[PDB]
């Protein structure tokens, strides 16, 4: 199952994942290709921010689904 | 703050400051409460400054035309006396001392222009203007002019113009209308044409200014000139006889000079407000007070009875509002030009009409587009209208938290969208580093409160704006302070502050009968920035993701482990931290006790130097002064553009929410522009067990006659709760009240009595929130008391 | 007052540095038309300290203008727009030189055919597709940076036109490290060899760079597989375990906590990545501009060429060693020592690369010293991050046979994709071509123009043969706008536009590739190549 | 669901608080989950004001055994995000306490976290008299002695509690 | 059964426990009521600090066991 995840720059990468895979694994797959430390990754899918423990299944991620990396800035 | 119990009164030098202080001496002598009166220079200018930051005088005396400004900035407190005491003073004086349908000051003295004529030449004062010219032919036959007065000022000339119907600003039942000016009507055009004819028929000359006309009447060369109680002095030094005769009516209608009211205002911060009702309504508003004050150098009927009044009677009261100043400039040149044959009275007044108004033609053209028309994408509750803009312009209270960066940008943005009723809170002072993006500050402002300067820059740049500053931490205002606002926007730079305001607004929510009451909701718009990344979000408390719901979206917190800093440094930052949190505290280089100040150049240098050495021992390179400041201050890189993108979005949304023009951003937007420019928008899901907005008050039903013990039994027995030993508190009369507590003997002893008093006795009321905590509750929970009787 | 400049610019120097700040202060930008948009854009350039600007506006300050502009006072109504704005934009930063010319772009393109050559970048706001297309032509041919900005109601439009923009210091947000464990270099291998993971006391074993740990075990697995290196997730996982077992154990037999090895476990997921040239860097190499030099070939390309040779010679098929490593749990000396190997290595390749540029300047005739070393250093540190952007000319966009339809069409699969907002702008411009005005400016025109506009849309869609359907809603909404320029939308563009212009001047970071469209209606935005 | 701001002024009220502050709600909970050690004692002058109170520590070990120390707590409106203000009112020779009353407990300055409660502070304080911290000294000399000469420190402590001088400053008798 | 763990600043935390419970479950509550992560937590019941994987029963622990806590000086 291939899914797309867009980074904080709008760059979209393709990753291969299985319904049974854990969310932190998705992050690892992202880091493999982009170098983005999974510690600073915040993933959104259909308005929910993905817990590292839950699985691709729990969020019902389909084939060509798109995940987005997000952030909250604290400067005023 | 202002000292409680005493009354520091402010008044002007040229106002009898000795016969009044004595009316303050009879005060402490009679009550023990002392009076200190001062006559500071520029106090009418010094008051707004201090009345804003809280402190200042309890009372102050000045012409009503200033209080319009104070009132608007919220510097005055609404005075409130009975109709029986209001009859002691005249029925009209109260308007001059009013704002938004509220009385803001107590009338002291009054003033107005009248006609002064040389008694001998003509012991008949003219009853109308029509005849005034007829006399120049006689006097000129002698070498004199019948009349002569200052024309260079629209104050002296205004009485005649207004005669047939000239009014500064339309006064509706409770407030002045700055959009409808009475200088364009036939009532004024008629009055001006006349003044001009006498300019052409040579009965007069448009150059007759105050000093010219003065030096002439002082010799007894004219029948009359117009003046008042401030000019009677030099006519007595020249033994020239005269009188304070009536102002010649005109075209039937009577004359209408301008009206000034000397009055005392009660500061909105001065806690000694109830001490002002006395010293005034009693120790002044009498014959005993006013005369003692008057013998030094009136609105009170009794003392007044013991010509100036008639004019002020039939003449319109001089406006107090801010737009009034644009009136003077507008008509002043609208007369100069006229009488000078530079343009026709018509076109002359045409100008004055518009130039005095607040909204020039087309000003809100870009806004009106979205409020007056319609379309396929408007918010389902949207309805085309001309009132929305008036709502924006007249009553929509918006608060901006943070001045500088997003703050400065937001003020600009809201001001150019129709908002006028705006507040700004900021706890900071200006720093030279703010100047690369915080465009409302200049080098000369360094050191001043951001909010203060931000407010003054905007109120000037964008006319008719009423920004009210607050040099404070949002954290030092209460729930009642934030409920007054319709909407709140943030440009803060710390998570703690956001967590805080977020909590304050959720605390205001009222869930009546199980469903959240929409009017207890104060929408929060928040934006954050760091370098070229930024975010914005719209929060509707109790309805959508709150700050705490998305709290995890913040990147990992900068943290240096102790073993690393103390024993295993490897990055230059590591060395700088060691010096900052270990070496300094242990050496106190600038004195024992003196803390580290990141803004102190000499502190940073010391830190930089010591850091170079720590680095040295570990062959760690890269320690620079710039990096030392970075680590110490924990600096966030910043530029104007990113703050502009985010403040833009935040502002567009405040607009949509205040007008329902469109549905607001479905809560979240991220922005980044290091690589092309990207944005992403999404609906953050509301956390199910959010510690801040997911807990609803519990409903309990008791009789007002019930005993607090029953409420305790319920909490402890009730199968669904059954707590060990609860603690119950409540807010009554604005203060916290411990109803019952049992983990501190001294308190438990003292509150047990409460256990056998009825909820009607304890002061509780229907809907009231009882806060109860216990080992059973992970966090204090709220029960809403509903009376069954 | 120099030590004063650095005080008020601190927060931005932390972003583009002293060199970037200098590029900025040596620039002269041109703003055409001073409406909210332009004045917002300019303000975001004046504050950061651009060297100078020039506003070109022949129009007069209207009632509206005075209302949605933070730089036009009430009295400026009636007077010249360029002259009024310039006065307030100048109070923002006394270290900036402002000037203006009260003429339209048109007049200037008539009298002085090369008036716009004295500027670094030209910013144009609120232009008709006539002044636009004409202006783009001139500047394109003079090789001059053009950024077109439009604010229509709640829409933001931005067109960047630069024939070629090559950038070295692209400031990537995130990137893979250049650890070289898969293709070690002499000094690196010698370094790892100096470590004996068995004969080290408990502490030294606990304070050893995870990069070393992985280098070692990686050698052990290279044995038990006869020349292999983990590649599959199954293998990578095996390898993770091989390491997880090197962790020294205690008296009970329980594993000692060593964040030392735990980081090794975690970074295996990337450490074993194969050092290689990015495809993008490839394109630069195999490109005519790099394949064939000339005495005209600008710095970037000579530098790119150098790297290209280096690769085939010393690089041994790979780009120069970056020289930096990330932070990790280790004791000072161990870390500093490991870090130094990469530093020196970098310096070295830097020299190598240098000797191939001097080789080219002396083969091109240019002075082998034009390219400074402080400048060579960046080229090396950023070899993996080089980027080249090329915008099609405004002409090729409007041209009937070059218009990119492959994109516009595919985009329209979603009736709401912002692209429809572009289609609507072209149409709005068409309407304004025919009737010398814009749709619905007055309330009494809306009704009527709703239909007139629908026509131009089709006239346009047909002229280029675009099978796309546009929800009628957009047509009504646009007339509804009345070509209004809402301040908050002009302000959003002002920020976005300014930073793009700073990317152009400083040559740092990356610019967007064509058209950016913003919808304040839905707060969404997007980019297209057009 | 949809929201819509109604375009009317808001009903006014005087600056009197109507709802409990987050501080009031957290402290109410912390005070009620109090767990004072045998050596400590808390007190509230006003039973309605749980924001102000005083703590008394009569240690029974370490260098200060047999003494009495009075600390005052002032909980601000930023609690629990901001820590409580704690001042010492008993004059004492201690490495972490100055003569102005200022105390230097870690969790009261940089290590503060909202998960911490009053209990945490009382324990953190109690432990200060068991073993002083010479790394965050408000009384430099006091800290120095503690490190270099362990016995002299102990001596200087007993003599100051009994009433007497250290150097040229008279320390008020603070024995239990 | 009843057991307490003396956190240093002087508090013996009643995180009442069963015998078959592994040492690893305490830290989690030492982590709740107190918030200390189990990882940054070393526990000594006799010179020998208890092994996570082991149970309460593995240390002759009767209905009167006081414990003492030493948090791990973690992070580099
Ligand atoms: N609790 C608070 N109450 C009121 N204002 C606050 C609070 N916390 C932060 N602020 C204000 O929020 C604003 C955020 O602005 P911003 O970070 O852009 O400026 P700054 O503090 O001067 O920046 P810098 O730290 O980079 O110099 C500041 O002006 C700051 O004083
Ligand atoms: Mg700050
Ligand atoms: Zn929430």
């Amino acid at each position: 199952m291939l899914i797309k995840v867009k980074t904080l720059t709008g760059k979209e990468i393709e990753i291969d994942i299985e319904p049974t895979d854990k969310v932190e694994r998705i992050k690892e797959r992202v880091e493999e290709k982009e170098g983005i430390p999974p510690q600073q990754q915040r993933l959104i899918y259909s308005g929910k921010q993905m817990n590292d423990e839950k699985t691709a299944a729990d969020y019902k991620i389909l084939g060509g689904s798109v995940l987005h990396l997000v952030l909250a800035l604290r400067g005023g | 703050k202002i000292e409680e119990g005493k009354l520091v009164i402010w008044i002007n030098g040229d106002k009898g400051y000795n016969g009044l202080a004595e009316v303050g001496k009879k005060f402490e002598k009679d009550t023990g409460i002392k009076v200190t009166v001062e006559h500071p220079d520029k106090l009418e200018e010094k008051f707004p400054q201090v009345a804003a930051t809280g402190d200042g005088p309890d009372i102050i005396f000045w012409a009503h035309d200033r209080f319009g400004g104070y009132a608007q900035s919220g510097l005055l407190a609404e005075i409130t006396p009975d109709k029986a005491f209001q009859d002691k003073l005249y029925p009209f004086t109260w308007d001059a001392v009013r704002y938004n349908g509220k009385l803001i000051a107590y009338p002291i003295a009054v003033e107005a222009l009248s006609l002064i004529y040389n008694k001998d030449l003509l012991p008949n004062p003219p009853k109308t203007w029509e005849e005034i010219p007829a006399l120049d032919k006689e006097l000129k036959a002698k070498g004199k002019s019948a009349l002569m007065f200052n024309l260079q000022e629209p104050y002296f000339t205004w009485p005649l113009i207004a005669a047939d119907g000239g009014y500064a600003f339309k006064y509706e039942n409770g407030k002045y209308d700055i959009k409808d000016v009475g200088v364009d009507n036939a009532g004024a055009k008629a009055g001006l044409t006349f003044l001009v004819d006498l300019i052409k028929n040579k009965h007069m000359n448009a150059d007759t200014d105050y000093s010219i006309a003065e030096a002439a009447f002082n010799k007894g060369e004219t029948a009359m000139t117009i003046n008042g109680p401030w000019a009677w002095s030099n006519i007595d030094t020249s033994k020239v006889n005269y009188g304070v005769t009536v102002l010649p009516t005109f075209k039937g209608q009577p004359s209408k000079p301008f009206v000034g009211v000397l009055s005392a205002g009660i500061n909105a911060a001065s806690p000694n407000k109830e001490l002002a009702k006395e010293f005034l309504e009693n120790y002044l508003l009498t014959d005993e007070g006013l005369e003692a004050v008057n013998k030094d150098k009136v609105a009170l009927k009794s003392y007044e009875e013991e010509a100036t009044m008639e004019n002020a009677q039939k003449g319109e009261i001089m406006p107090n509002i801010p737009q009034m100043s644009a009136f003077w400039y507008a008509v002043r040149t609208a007369v100069i030009n006229a009488a000078s044959g530079r343009q026709t009275v018509d076109a002359a007044l045409a100008a004055a009409q518009t130039n005095a108004a607040a909204d020039w033609e087309g000003r809100w053209n870009h806004v009106k587009k979205f409020l007056e028309r319609s379309g396929p994408f408007t918010h389902p509750d949207f309805e085309p209208s001309t009132e929305s803009l008036q709502f924006l312009l007249d009553t929509c209270k918006v608060l901006v938290i943070g001045a500088g960066g997003l703050g400065c940008e937001l003020l600009k943005n809201l001001a150019l969208s129709g908002f006028r009723q705006i507040h700004v809170i900021d706890m900071d002072t200006i720093d030279v580093s703010n100047l690369n993006r915080q465009f409302l500050f200049r080098p000369k402002d360094i050191g001043r409160p951001k909010a203060e300067v931000a407010a003054e820059f905007l109120n000037d740049r964008v006319p008719n704006c009423n920004v009210v500053p607050h040099f404070n931490k949002i954290q030092d205002f209460n729930d009642t302070f934030y409920r007054q606002f319709h909407i709140i926007v943030c440009g803060l730079d710390s998570i703690i502050a956001r967590r805080w305001i977020n909590g304050m607004l959720i605390s205001l929510l009222n869930y009546e009968d199980g469903v959240l009451d929409p009017s207890s909701i104060v929408p929060l718009i928040d934006g954050g920035t760091e370098g070229f990344k930024g975010n914005a979000r719209v929060i509707l408390p109790g309805m959508t993701a709150c700050i705490e719901c998305t709290l995890e979206l913040y990147p990992p917190q900068v943290n240096f482990p102790m073993c690393t800093i103390a024993s295993m440094p490897r990055l230059p930052e590591h060395c700088i931290e060691y010096v900052r949190m270990l070496q300094w505290p242990k050496e106190q280089p600038f004195g024992e006790g003196v803390p580290l100040d990141g803004d102190d150049p000499e502190h940073i240098q010391w830190i930089f130097q010591k850091s170079l050495e720590r680095a040295s021992q570990y062959n760690i390179r890269g320690v620079t002064y710039r990096l030392t400041q970075g680590v110490v201050k924990r600096i966030i890189p910043a530029v104007a553009s990113t703050n502009a993108v985010i403040a833009a979005v935040c502002a567009t949304e405040v607009f949509k929410i205040a007008t329902s023009a469109y549905i607001p951003l479905n809560n979240y937007l991220v922005f980044n522009d290091v690589d092309g420019l990207y944005t992403y928008t999404f609906e953050a899901e509301r956390k199910e067990n959010c510690p801040a907005c997911s807990q609803l008050p519990q409903n309990i039903q008791f009789s007002p006659s019930a005993k607090l013990q029953e409420v305790l039994d319920y909490l402890t027995n009730s199968a669904s709760l059954q707590m060990k030993s609860p603690a119950i508190t409540a807010t009554l009369e604005g203060k916290n009240r411990t109803l019952y507590l049992q983990s501190v003997t001294s308190i438990e002893e003292r509150t047990r009595p409460n256990l056998s008093k009825t909820l009607k006795e304890l002061g509780l009321v229907d809907g009231q929130e009882l806060a109860v905590a216990d080992v059973t509750t992970p966090q204090t929970v709220l029960f809403k008391l509903h009376f069954t009787s | 007052g120099k030590l004063l400049k650095e005080q008020k610019y601190d927060r931005q120097l932390r972003l583009w540095g002293d060199h970037g700040q200098e590029a900025l202060e040596s620039a002269h930008v041109c703003l055409i038309n001073a409406t909210a948009t332009g004045t917002e854009i300019l303000k975001n350039l004046v504050l950061p300290g651009i060297g100078s600007f020039t506003i070109i506006d022949g129009n007069q300050v209207s009632g509206e203008d005075a209302g949605n502009n933070f730089f036009l006072q009430r009295s400026s109504i009636g007077k010249n727009r360029a002259e009024a704005a310039m006065e307030f934009l100048q109070e923002l930063n006394s270290d900036v030189s402002g000037s203006f010319v009260e003429e339209s772009p048109e007049n200037l393109l008539d009298n002085d055919p090369s008036f716009f050559c004295r500027f670094t970048v030209v910013v144009a706001t609120q232009l008709p597709e006539s002044t636009s297309l004409r202006l783009a032509d001139v500047l394109w041919n003079s090789q001059i940076p053009l950024l077109i900005c439009r604010t229509y109601g709640l829409v933001g439009y931005m067109r960047i036109i630069i024939k070629e923009h090559p950038v070295i210091e692209s400031h990537p947000d995130n990137a893979l490290e250049d650890l070289r464990l898969d293709k070690p270099f002499p000094e690196l291998r010698e370094h790892f060899q100096s470590y004996d993971l068995d004969h080290m006391e408990k502490k030294d074993h606990s304070h050893t760079p995870w990069i070393v740990i992985i280098a070692k075990y990686l050698a052990q697995w290279y044995s038990e597989t006869n020349g292999r290196i983990p590649k599959t997730y199954k293998e990578k996982e095996d390898f993770r375990d091989l390491i997880r077992q090197g962790i020294l154990k205690n008296e009970n037999g329980a594993p000692e906590d060593e964040e030392n090895f735990e980081e090794a476990i975690k970074n295996v997921n990337t450490a074993l990545n194969t050092t290689q040239i990015p495809s993008s860097i490839e394109d630069i190499f195999n490109d005519d501009r790099c394949i064939n030099i000339t005495k005209q070939t600008p710095s970037f390309w000579i530098l790119a060429r150098a790297l290209k040779e280096f690769v085939a010679k010393e690089g041994q098929g790979n780009l120069p060693v970056r020289g930096t490593i990330p932070d990790m749990i280790a004791d000072s000396g161990k870390y500093i020592k490991l870090q130094n190997v990469y530093r020196e290595k970098a310096k070295k390749d830097a020299a190598a690369v240098g000797n191939h540029v001097a080789k080219l300047l002396q083969s091109i005739g240019q002075a082998p010293e034009s390219i400074s070393e402080k400048e060579l250093k960046l080229l090396c540190s950023n070899s993996a991050f080089l980027r080249v952007v090329r915008c099609r000319s405004l002409a090729e966009e409007y041209g009937l046979d070059t218009i990119n339809k492959d994109e516009i069409i595919s985009s329209m699969d979603n009736p709401d994709n912002e692209i429809v907002l572009y289609l609507m702008l072209r149409a709005v411009d068409r309407f304004h071509k025919q009737q010398g005005r814009y749709p619905g400016v007055s309330n009494y025109q809306v009704e009527e123009d709703i239909g007139k506009l629908k026509s131009c849309l089709t006239g346009f869609l047909q002229e280029y043969g675009l099978s796309v359907m546009v929800k009628d809603d957009y047509v009504h909404e646009f007339c509804r706008y009345g070509a209004a320029e809402p301040h908050t939308i002009a302000a959003f563009l002002g920020g976005a536009a300014a930073q793009e212009v700073i990317k152009i001047i400083t040559k740092q970071f990356v610019i967007f590739n064509n058209t950016y469209i913003y919808s304040g209606m839905s707060q969404t935005s997007a980019t297209f190549q057009l | 669901k949809l929201f819509s701001l109604k375009q009317q002024k808001k009903e006014e009220e005087k600056g009197s608080s109507k709802k409990a502050s987050a501080a009031q709600l957290r402290i109410q909970k912390d005070i009620n989950e109090l767990n004072l050690p045998k050596t400590c004692d808390i007190s509230f002058s006003d039973p309605d004001d749980l924001l102000n109170f005083k703590l008394v520590i009569c240690p029974d070990e370490g260098f200060y055994k047999s003494g009495k120390f009075v600390f005052s707590f002032k909980v601000g409106q930023g609690y629990p995000h901001d820590p409580p203000k704690v001042k010492c009112e008993t004059m004492v020779y201690h490495p972490n306490i100055d003569l102005e009353g200022n105390v230097a407990l870690n969790i009261l300055r940089e290590d503060w976290k909202p998960v911490l409660t009053i209990n945490s502070i009382i324990y953190g304080l109690q432990y200060l008299f068991l073993e002083p911290n010479p790394e965050d000294p408000l009384n430099k000399e006091a800290a120095e002695v503690l490190q270099n000469n362990r016995r002299l420190f102990e001596q200087n402590v007993q003599r100051s509690m009994r009433g007497g001088y250290i150097g040229s400053t008279y320390f008020e008798r603070c024995l239990k």
